[PDB]
């Protein structure tokens, strides 16, 4: 069950960068996908999560009024679209999967199943 | 009525002696959180991942949790442990009652960074019994999430699982799935409350007292017996020393020799290690020197083992590699903790019926001797029951298991569970708990898969139990002092079996039952 | 039961810090971990707190969106990683510990039985 990021790469202050990441197989699985980021020398934080039925979906604070998460069932895959960049989003991020979505732990990394293998985004000003 | 602004129950904990019977209840706070997110999974080890074969196994965890009260802890304070062993020959359990109440469901949200919690009065839990023992029973491993010894902490309910038949990490054909779902079960409300009773079989008394007499010891030591035994194979003389047969009664100075209705009972023997490090080998044997037993090609360590004294006479620096019980003192490390972490029980009590786990059984006769060929005997590590034999079991601890289930078997051969306490064909039942799912906002456009997008919740309460244990009074005639279980004189940092300055709750030391002696 | 500081320095404005803290013994103890901080002739400010099995964490309206409080339980220690410092968070940080967590009293300086020698962090533009 193969996560795989794709769209990285290096970006002046202010464009509109886009990741996407797709799976194989368990339609049944991939309930949930989101991503996270981890930046140099600091701690995994979770970005993004969306669920099947795109019911329920959650932002981090930071990333909330900047980012959009969308999902495409048809492909098995889900996008990150990503507006108004700020130097301190460069991060390795991580497409992640899960088969369940929950109101209070949606946020911890304990959630999530599968993990893509990163990417490397960068923000200069 | 019962209602939300009522409450459900009352708080119980007090113990009562009243002639031949002491009743035990017991209350503690419980909190049960949502596992697994509601679901069922496979889960299964296997040499792949680098795993020995010996530890490999395949089953499944559950979104649900049980109460598990198998420990003496749970019902007895360590005074009332004191009345208890240090006044009576025996006791076993007669009847129980159960009760669960004033519930409360919490919901748990999280926005940004802040986690809010509030009530969800209309959520329930579910509950049930296993009554006709249909589901595989993990009551009877010693696992942790018992009720806690001191009555003011709260404790978090454990997660059911279990195993079932496995090939390396795959399943076979023969495996048995369970849903719990698929039994009939009880739904509470914050106003509901649940209850249930239950009475012991028949079950023989634990015997708390040790002998005050050995089995080499029985007869009369100022009289002879008038049987004869082989005293002499060969003449004593200047010379020759030819063959010879002569005979002798047994009688006060050769107790070695006389006749004898009874044999000790059995032995597989164990490996011995001394607490002082510098007197044992420098090596790391605790596995490749254990003492084990071999199933369908998996080797497990027979741990604790058959009953057997645990050191002879002035002996008490040693004990047997994987025969003995173990607990953790306070703050133990879960691996690699230190000997003064951890407090080691002894079966020394014991040595007058039973041999020794790291010695022997005895020796018998491997050969035919004659003029030509000198005899020659040989070791007996391990022995099965001899008729005439007569055995003690191992003794129960206050920090220890009270039950086990006997399992289902054409036969079985004294079925007394080898960890300590009352073996049972029908033991206490199973106590089966889970909070109820509820959906988050489902989508406006129908989809058939299933909803796996819910809120978080989690639950707690109140729960009692309540035992009835029948004793068995101490007849003796002895006229001297007997031991007893006592607290020390002299003063100290702090109180035994108190909480410290931090507030823990700690037990100095395990305590067992035997202290009154008894005729053999 | 002592509380050790560790990981002091000084740094240039946007620097990544991370601060640690380390017990012996009472594992039973230490249930709860945090930081608080003096700035020069102020107040002794609750910085964040974390409990052992890191289901409730809290963190200080200044200190939020740019400190991430951890634990290791096996090391008995705690770290505290910081990002976009602001020199106004030039201060005295103490490790802190109690056996207890609560909901209203947790960021108050009365709930915690020990305290570190504290660690000097400078932060400068």
């Amino acid at each position: 069950v193969q996560i795989q990021e794709s769209g990285g790469g290096i970006v002046q202050a202010g464009g509109s960068l886009r990741l996407s990441c797709a799976a194989s197989g368990r339609t049944h699985g991939m309930y949930a996908m989101g991503w996270f980021r981890q930046a140099p020398g600091k701690e995994r934080e979770f970005v993004a999560v969306q669920d099947i039925t795109a019911s329920n979906t959650h932002y981090s604070s930071a990333v909330k009024g900047r980012f959009t998460l969308s999902r495409d069932n048809a492909k098995n895959t889900a996008y990150l679209q990503m507006n108004n960049l700020k130097p301190e989003d460069t991060a390795v991020y991580y497409c992640a999967a899960g088969p369940t979505l929950m109101s209070g732990s949606y946020n911890s990394a304990r959630d999530y199943d599968y993990w893509g293998q990163g990417t490397q985004v960068t923000v200069s000003s | 009525a019962d209602g939300v602004g009522s409450s459900s129950g009352n708080w119980h904990c007090d113990s009562t002696w009243l002639g031949d019977r002491v009743i035990t209840t017991s209350t503690r706070t419980w909190a049960l959180p949502t596992y697994n997110n509601h679901l069922y999974k496979q889960i299964s080890n296997g040499t792949s991942g680098g795993a020995t074969n010996d530890n490999t196994y395949f089953g499944y965890s559950t979104p649900w949790g049980y109460f598990d009260f198998n420990r003496f802890h749970c019902h007895f304070s360590p005074r009332d442990w004191q009345r208890l062993i240090n006044n009576n020959w025996g006791f076993r359990p007669k009847r129980l009652s159960f009760k669960l109440f004033n519930i409360q469901v919490k919901e748990v949200t999280q926005n940004e960074g802040t986690k809010t919690i509030a009530n969800n009065l209309t959520s329930t839990i579910q509950v049930f019994t296993d009554s006709e023992y249909q589901l595989p029973y993990v009551l009877g491993s010693a696992h942790q999430g018992c009720l806690p010894p001191f009555p003011a902490d709260v404790f978090m309910i454990p997660q059911y699982g279990y195993l079932t038949l496995n090939n390396g990490s795959q399943a076979v054909g023969r495996s048995s799935f369970y849903c719990l779902e698929y039994f009939p079960s009880q739904m509470l409300r914050t106003g509901n409350n649940f209850q249930f009773t239950y009475t012991f079989e028949d079950v023989p008394f634990h015997s708390s007292y040790a002998h005050s007499q050995s089995l080499d010891r029985l007869m009369n030591p100022l009289i002879d017996q008038y049987l004869y035994y082989l005293s002499r194979t060969q003449t004593t003389g200047g010379t020759a020393n030819t063959q010879t047969l002569g005979f002798s009664q047994g009688g006060p100075n050769t107790m070695a020799n006389q006749a004898k209705n009874w044999l000790p009972g059995p032995c597989y023997r164990q490996q011995r290690v001394s607490t002082t490090t510098g007197q044992n080998n420098n090596s790391n044997f605790a596995w490749t020197a254990g003492t084990k037993y071999h199933l369908n090609g998996r080797n497990s360590l027979a741990n604790p083992g058959i009953a057997m004294a645990t050191h002879k006479d002035d002996e008490e620096r040693f004990f047997p590699s994987n025969g003995i019980l173990i607990f953790g003192k306070q703050n133990a490390a879960r691996d690699n903790a230190d000997y003064s972490d951890v407090m080691l029980t002894s079966e020394e009590e014991i040595k007058t019926t039973n041999p020794v786990a790291t010695e022997e059984y005895g020796i018998v006769a491997d050969n035919l001797q004659q003029q030509n060929t000198a005899p020659q005997i040989g070791t007996v590590n391990s022995q099965g029951a001899l008729p005439g034999m007569v055995w003690q079991n191992r003794d129960v601890y206050l920090q220890g298991p009270i039950w086990a289930k006997i399992p289902h078997t054409d036969g079985n051969f004294h079925p007394s569970p080898l960890m300590g306490g009352f073996g049972l064909k029908h033991p206490p039942p199973q106590i089966l708990i889970k909070n109820t799912p509820v959906p988050a906002d489902p989508p406006t456009t129908f989809n058939q898969s299933k909803l796996n997008s819910f809120i978080t919740q989690y639950s707690t309460g109140q729960v009692s139990v309540e035992i009835e244990w029948e004793l068995q009074k101490e007849n003796s005639k002895r006229w001297n002092p007997e031991i007893q279980y006592t607290s020390n004189y002299y003063k100290s940092t702090s109180v035994d079996f108190a909480v410290n300055t931090e507030g823990v709750y700690s037990e100095p030391r395990p305590i067992g039952t035997r202290y009154l002696t008894r005729n053999l």
